[PDB]
């Protein structure tokens, strides 16, 4: 059992708090899969 | 009190409150506050064995 | 030889319901109305609890009374609910709104002269009437106060006649209400004046039989009327069906009741199993007399070693040798004296009917006139005598003109009960 | 990575893709009975007398 | 039949208004347009097809009333029943009561009129107000005695917001919660306290929400009205009214102040990580932290609980929270209510607001206790109504509007006395 | 004719046991309901379905 | 039910108690999520959604470690209550953790053990797992003992307690607080049970065989021996006991209640199946000073009563001829009053490893729970440490400072000295 | 002449579970009561240890205590587990701790009440109940607290009935419990007065038994509990089947009751061998005899060669004659004047059944009042006085209600008993 190696696999790249992520990511590839379009600071959906 | 100090010579106390009497009662100005305290605005070593009391 | 029923208040209706489902499974008869039964014994004596209609329906003689009409429409939505007629729906716009007051004097008085109309149709139609049923809790306010105002007007017309009242005591642990007390010590003495007899069944021991003898896990209020409807069926067993020694009311009344004011019973039922001991049980005499005269068989929270056996009847439905039926008895009697006061021998009265229950092959009904009755009374009284003592919750009874003067006479009248029923315990030779 | 990282969190990750590794448990004195121990209507007390009576 | 006419005054009571009938629209099924009767207590059926909210918002500022008429319920909502005036009592009891108070109660009587006249079997008024404001305060006084006055002895039920012992919107707060007293006392059947500090508390550790507000405040407010009045709208085992729960709460006329709580109240992330039984409810009720007043009830005496149950609550488990809760000596039940306890059963889960903070709950349970620990939030705002008084601090206010100098002080003496005989109920005999 | 009467004791005595272990009542079922009964459960409500 | 409540106070407790809860829900079968794809009743209760919650209570007055089980992989598991964190840590002082910063956190704490314990029916009692020489633990600990036991009566209390060790020590002050926190442990915890750090470290050495074991393994023993203690009323056995079982067979006095703990068959992959590691060998092991969690050498003093939880495939003829061997073994003394001094429960369940540990698969185990006299040497070295800092007043304004007067000092040091008396007298013969 | 069977404590109820095994098995059956037996002779006398359901299933007549619901669940669980009544098993909700004082006097006197009635409706239910049965440890805590009151309780309501206690008496060389002088002590002294007989039973002499004679490399409970209901079932040989000279359990207490005090045999069974010896083993009498006292053979670890046989009894079952049951009694007696009393000629009486345990063609069980019986209680008396003199293990005891004059009394009873022991052993004629 790989302990360092199987941290790696997975615990590196979970994420924990998903506001965080999105909020202040660095070099993290997961969880900043966000709302598809809906926040626009335009309110609407249509176009500006 | 013997060799072994007790819970109140250590400064607490392992006692249920008389939830009756005293701890249910209601605080008012008139009856409380008035005849032994103050507003209702917000804000030991006893050993048998020394000279303390329990 | 035929009697009719009247449901008081959510508690009586409720319980009404599910105890005309029993009669009408016992006698063959439809949720609507239609006769599909396959013996004539089940038409023989049809006539005591069913008046037949026009086109042969048969309908309950039964007369549904609630200040409440938003708990009057389960009572139709029952199963068979549809059994009843329309007409013998007695409402209100508003409830009882817990008072004895309401439902006694102001409520209830506005709605008294229909229902006594339909009793008295009920009665006029009736050929012999053999007594009038009442069921209701004496917790309520409808339930007991329209109810003792019912039963109060009833023997101004028919002294004579037989006030069954299968009367809910309500129990402190199961309690649900803070006017309780001052409701049951309100209706206890018109119950006494105006009742023939009465029988106590009281929510704690009615929960507590479904959840010990019969482990069921979820007894919910109609699994608690299925008791008392099956004891309502088994008391005028002899009345509808054939027995060996039959019986009816009066004669059980008078084998249960040795002076006027002595006419408060424990009722049992037997047998009582649950789903997993039912391979592990016997079907007989020699098994349905433990079950009966055991402490957790009683529908009422006083448990009767308290006191001392006044009377007991003991009414045995199915397949049973008479001298097996009559010997258990004698029995009981021969070695439990301690319990059977000494003065009055030969205390316990058995009848036989030869039809049981559907679905059970035998089975017994128990009234007991114990002086453990007293217990019950007594530990209302202490919650009554202190709730009084503070006035408290007087002035939603003397709104409606009630005096309190009349909390006083109903203490004095419930004390004078319990106060009989410990000086005949204590009597002796 | 945190040492607790390294190990609790490493054997947690194996165990949710292996669960092979859960060891079969016989507790045959935990019953229907030990069940009806824990139903509410125990603290009722339905039917029950003291000395206050 | 069974209506409830809710009377939203000021702009505490607006929002209040605002989460509630949200609720009940989401509850019943009905669209922003007036798109079984269980809606029959708060939705008037109009001839036209819809269903109008029995409802009155009254204010003197028209910006809440003009946001509610230009909201989302623009077309549920009556274009009366919707009164607006002109200019607000600026915080001043003496502004909303003997001035502007005056001018508008007129027309305001008159739609409570035309909604009495709707109403058929009206169990009685809900008022929704904060007495720290003007309108909340002055206007909301006059119109109880108003309604008092004018319809006799129907129901009426005031669900306050009394200044919050530590925040509070304005300084003259005190006063007008002092001056509002008198109303509050005579002419409300009951009093809920809605304090804001409480809700705050809940929404912060039960909700886990950083930034709580008064949407959440209004839809905790709503979650508790629509629990209280679901026992009247919807089926149960125990179906109580409010003249019911009137009777079974409130023991003395004066006595009538009573303190709210409401729970599982919890997110959804806590939801699926408890057993929220009914025994597990009951116990977060009677804890002080779930409360909607800043008041501990272990530091009084409880008098009289009413607990409503909705969901797939059995009176199975309303006994045994009963019983372990009775068993519990860490809240002291008044020596002369010895069973305390008033139990509603409902079948209906509380329906969550969307975009809110509750959780899909299978069943809840909202308590209408009163209790003797209600003095302390009186001896708190009569402090700070001593401490502000003592040497006329805005006085000038109130007196040049028409409003003597002996308001306060028969105002003060009215809340002393009434400290008095919260002390005289729950000290011992 | 002695073991005719056992023989007919037994058989109601197996019957006993079938009709209690198939009743409603000691099973919790609501076999027998009606068109309102379906939609209000009062006092029959034992749990959610 | 036979529900234990879990409460894990300091670092030192969170840690353990993570090993300890890993340890449960592999047995039970429950994901680190808290689901299952009814003996965990014991220690986890059941959900409407279906998924399972442990009965713990994660109790520290620093963020760290409760913000790291928040972060890691059984946040699911573990519910987002009892997890009580405070702002900041007692910062190794037991006045501070007892007078200033864990009175405003230790109602919180009582109030989730309260719900906890509402949902509990037949509560055996609680499981407190602590270090008593840093500040939270010791101080903290102290006051949530204190306030369980005016809480809950005579409810059952297992106090695993790590002390600190005479040679090994993390911290300078540890004795103080160790010295302070003897009251809690002596007077309101039902049984003391010692867990120091160098032994388990040597049997992790000589026994395991790997070079760099860490707290993870220690807490990863820990876990194996409470899992041990606690499978007689989990699962299955010849000879069920239960926390009011052994309590009794222990505790000859009740003051007299600090117990030693050892653990066998301790061996590696390697040595797991070249050995026949019958019962009783494990159990000679078991009675060698080297399986043993804390020093106290068992010839120094006597036993007073030995409590022996057998897993696995354990016959009561092994037992029992294990039992003989011990009693006939004149290297150890038994205290003259107790002749039996043997307490015995068998369970049928073998012990089970953890993926990523250290323990091998063994077919059968013995834990054992000792009261022996030999228990008065720790103590000793505690007081002897205890005076030489106490002789010119070393360390004692930051106690001072912080709530706590000079006498607490000198009363704790005369409890310590009575419990060295009491532990020389039960030895004395007759 | 029926027997009515009580198990008490885990080892109580493992071992009565093993003996329901062996009782089915020998009356032929199953685990769900049905009867699937070769001969009517089964049938003849199933009465004595089962009673017949109206449904035909077979139910033993046993009550099961333990204040840990886990061995009721084990017991339930077992192979033959489905025998038993569901409502005969009664259950606690905390075990006994291992504490006399708990299963006596705090929490086992609490269970006790359920206990007797359970007991008391077995026991009435027999048509003439010949005894009760006993099967307890008096080294545990619910064994020899609980079987004691049990004991007690049942003396005081069946004076004249024969009470047979199966206890375990525990050994230091087989210790695994430390108040095991405290539990043995406090119960010795109860069984004294309370017991008309009863035999001990040593998991000492059981393993050495199951090692040397048996054979068996990995004895377990299940095998000595095995022995055990064997031996327990050949004691009731002659009630439950006939016989050429049958006995009673009261026979055997008059036959091996010289004094009312001396009613503690030791015991045994005969014939035992290997698996790899049983085929050259020539079952002969004379064999049956000479195993039967051979002193290695009996199951109660002390040897009779350091005492004198008061009475003894041997209840022989199968084909088989008188002279093979008295001639080599006979040869015994005169070859062993030494171990028998001379003031009592013939000191071994013979009874003789007709059916043997199947799986044999001839057994024999033996039950000796040998004065060699009080070494245990020496043993165990020095025992309590180690712990006594220092008060170790003293405060669980005192902590429940129990003081030192119960344990100084039990001590002096206990050595009261010795004494006469040992002075009818020495006496001289
Ligand atoms: N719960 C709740 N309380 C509110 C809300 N809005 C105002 N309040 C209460 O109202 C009190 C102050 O009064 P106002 O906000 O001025 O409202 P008002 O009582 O109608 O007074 P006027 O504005 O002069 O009409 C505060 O102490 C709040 O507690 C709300 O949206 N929710
Ligand atoms: N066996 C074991 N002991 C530990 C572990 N973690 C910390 N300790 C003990 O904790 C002691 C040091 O105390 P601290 O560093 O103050 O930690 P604490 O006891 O939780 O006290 P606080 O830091 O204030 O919370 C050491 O002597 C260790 O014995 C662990 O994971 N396993
Ligand atoms: N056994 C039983 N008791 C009931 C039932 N319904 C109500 N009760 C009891 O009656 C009390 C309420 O009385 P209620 O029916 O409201 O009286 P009413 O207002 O006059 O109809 C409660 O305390 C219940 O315990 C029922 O169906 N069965
Ligand atoms: N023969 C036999 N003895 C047993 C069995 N189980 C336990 N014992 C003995 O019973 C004693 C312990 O009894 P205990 O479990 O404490 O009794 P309890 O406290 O009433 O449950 C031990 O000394 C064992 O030797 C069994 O299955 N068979
Ligand atoms: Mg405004
Ligand atoms: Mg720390
Ligand atoms: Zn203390
Ligand atoms: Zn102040
Ligand atoms: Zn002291």
């Amino acid at each position: 059992f790989d302990g360092e190696a199987t941290a790696l696999e997975h615990i590196s790249f979970d994420v924990s708090q998903p506001e965080r992520r999105l909020w202040q990511p660095g070099h993290a590839t997961t969880g900043l899969e966000g709302t598809g379009g809906g926040s626009t600071y335009n309110g609407v959906k249509d176009p500006w | 009190h013997g060799s072994y100090h007790q819970c109140e010579c250590y400064g607490h106390d392992t006692q249920l409150p008389n939830y009756r009497r005293d701890i249910s009662k209601p605080r008012t100005l008139q009856g409380y506050y008035a005849p032994n305290g103050g507003c209702p605005c917000p804000p030991g070593l006893y050993c048998s064995v020394r000279g303390a009391d329990t | 030889r035929e009697i009719v029923s009247c449901q008081a208040g959510q508690c009586g209706n409720q319980i009404g319901s599910k105890f005309w489902e029993v009669i009408s499974d016992e006698h063959g008869v439809d949720p609507t109305g239609t006769y599909q039964g396959d013996s004539d014994l089940q038409l023989e004596r049809i006539n005591v609890y069913f008046d037949e209609s026009s086109g042969g329906r048969y309908v309950p003689r039964a007369v549904l009374m609630d200040l409440e009409p938003g708990t009057m429409d389960s009572v139709r939505a029952g199963p068979y609910g549809q059994l009843f007629r329309p007409d013998n729906f007695i409402f209100g716009q508003s409830g009882a709104g817990n008072n004895w007051a309401k439902g006694h004097y102001t409520e209830g008085a506005e709605l008294i002269d229909s229902v006594l109309d339909v009793c008295r149709k009920e009665a006029e139609s009736c050929d012999c009437l053999q007594g009038f049923q009442l069921s209701h809790s004496l917790g309520g306010g409808t339930g007991s106060g329209m109810g003792t105002l019912l039963i109060s007007k009833l023997r101004e017309e028919y002294p004579d006649r037989i006030m069954m009242t299968f009367s809910v005591i309500p129990s402190p642990r199961v309690s649900d209400t803070v006017v309780e007390p001052y409701n049951t010590t309100l209706s206890v003495h018109q119950l006494v004046e105006n009742s023939d007899e009465s029988m106590c069944i009281d929510n704690e021991a009615l929960y507590d039989i479904c959840f010990r003898t019969l482990k069921l896990t979820t007894p919910t209020f109609g699994d608690l009327n299925h008791l008392v409807a099956a004891v309502m069926s088994g008391v005028t067993c002899c009345l509808r069906f054939p027995g060996q020694l039959n019986s009816d009311l009066r004669k059980l009344a008078v084998n249960l009741v040795p002076f006027p004011r002595l006419h408060f019973f424990m009722m049992g039922f037997a047998p009582l199993t649950s789903r997993g001991s039912q391979q592990y049980r016997g079907l007989s005499v020699a098994e349905l007399t433990q079950q009966m005269f055991d402490a957790k068989n009683m529908m009422q929270a006083a448990d009767p070693r308290h006191g001392r056996y006044l009377t007991a009847s003991a009414l045995f439905r199915g397949r049973m040798s008479t001298k097996e039926v009559d010997e258990q008895m004698l029995n009981v009697q021969n070695k439990n004296s301690s319990y059977f006061i000494e003065w009055i021998p030969n205390n316990i009265k058995s009848s036989i009917c030869d039809i049981p229950p559907k679905g059970l092959k035998m089975s017994v009904t128990f009234i007991g006139n114990n002086t453990c009755i007293q217990e019950m009374f007594r530990r209302v009284g202490e919650q009554f005598t202190g709730m009084f003592r503070r006035k408290a919750f007087l002035h939603w009874y003397t709104g409606e003109g009630m005096d309190e003067m009349e909390f006083t006479e109903a203490e004095s009248n419930m004390n004078d009960l319990v106060s009989e029923y410990q000086q005949y315990q204590d009597a002796t030779v | 990575l945190t040492t607790k990282n390294v190990s609790i969190d490493a054997s947690g990750v194996y165990l949710f893709d292996n669960l092979e590794a859960y060891p079969l448990t016989s507790s045959q004195c935990v019953g229907k009975m030990t069940k009806w121990c824990d139903n509410p209507m125990h603290k009722t007390n339905l039917r029950i007398h003291y000395m206050e009576d | 039949m069974r209506e409830a006419i809710c009377i939203h005054i000021g702009q505490a009571g607006c929002q209040v208004g605002n989460a509630c009938w949200e609720l009940f629209c989401l509850e019943h099924g009905i669209q922003p347009d007036g798109s079984d009767d269980a809606f029959n207590t708060f939705f008037s059926e109009t001839g036209a097809g819809k269903h109008v909210p029995r409802c009155l918002f009254l204010d003197l500022e028209p910006t809440v009333v003009d946001e509610v008429r230009t909201g989302t319920y623009r077309q549920l909502f009556n274009p009366e029943q919707l009164v607006s005036g002109k200019e607000d009592a600026a915080n001043n009891y003496a502004r909303g009561h003997y001035t502007i108070g005056k001018e508008i109660v007129d027309l305001a009587l008159d739609r409570i009129r035309k909604l009495a006249d709707n109403c058929t079997g009206l169990q009685g008024f809900m008022v929704f107000h904060a007495v720290g404001g003007g309108t909340g305060s002055g206007l909301g006084a006059l119109l109880l005695e108003r309604l008092s006055v004018d319809y006799g002895k129907k129901s009426k039920l005031g669900y306050t917001v009394y200044p919050s012992p530590q925040v509070s919107t304005a300084v003259v707060e005190p006063y007008n919660c002092v001056l509002s007293t008198h109303s509050l006392l005579e002419h409300t059947d009951v009093a809920t306290m809605l304090d804001n500090e409480a809700i705050y508390d809940l929404t912060r550790r039960s909700l886990d929400i950083e930034r709580p507000s008064y949407t959440n405040v209004n839809r905790l407010i709503g979650q508790v009205v629509s629990s209280l009045t679901a026992s009247l709208r919807f089926d149960g085992a125990l179906n109580v009214d409010l003249t019911e729960f009137q009777t079974n709460l409130v023991p003395y006329p004066r006595i009538h102040f009573v303190l709210t709580s409401y729970a599982p109240v919890v997110s959804a992330e806590k939801a699926y990580h408890e057993q929220l039984s009914v025994a597990d409810i009951t116990n977060s009720v009677f804890e002080p932290a779930g409360m909607l007043t800043k008041c501990d009830p272990r530091h009084g005496k409880y008098m009289s609980c009413c607990l409503m149950y909705r969901g797939d609550v059995v009176p199975k488990d309303v006994n045994a929270a009963i019983a372990t809760i009775k068993t519990k000596r860490t809240i002291q039940f008044v020596d002369w209510c010895p069973t305390g306890f008033k139990c509603g059963i409902n079948y209906q889960p509380p329906t969550v607001v969307p975009g809110g903070d509750l959780a899909k709950v299978q069943r809840a349970v909202c308590m209408i206790a009163n209790s003797t620990a209600i003095a302390e939030v009186f001896a708190r705002i009569d402090h700070k109504f001593d401490l502000m008084y003592s040497k006329r601090a805005f006085v000038h206010w109130y007196v040049g509007e028409g409003m003597e100098e002996g308001e306060f002080s028969e105002a003060r003496e009215d809340l002393a006395a009434l400290e008095k005989d919260y002390e005289e109920v729950g000290a011992e005999s | 004719e002695a073991v005719r009467a056992k023989e007919v004791d037994t058989l109601l005595s197996l019957q006993e046991m079938a009709y209690q272990m198939d009743s409603d009542f000691l099973n919790e079922r609501e076999t027998v309901v009606s068109e309102l009964g379906a939609s209000v459960k009062a006092e029959r409500y034992k749990g959610m379905s």
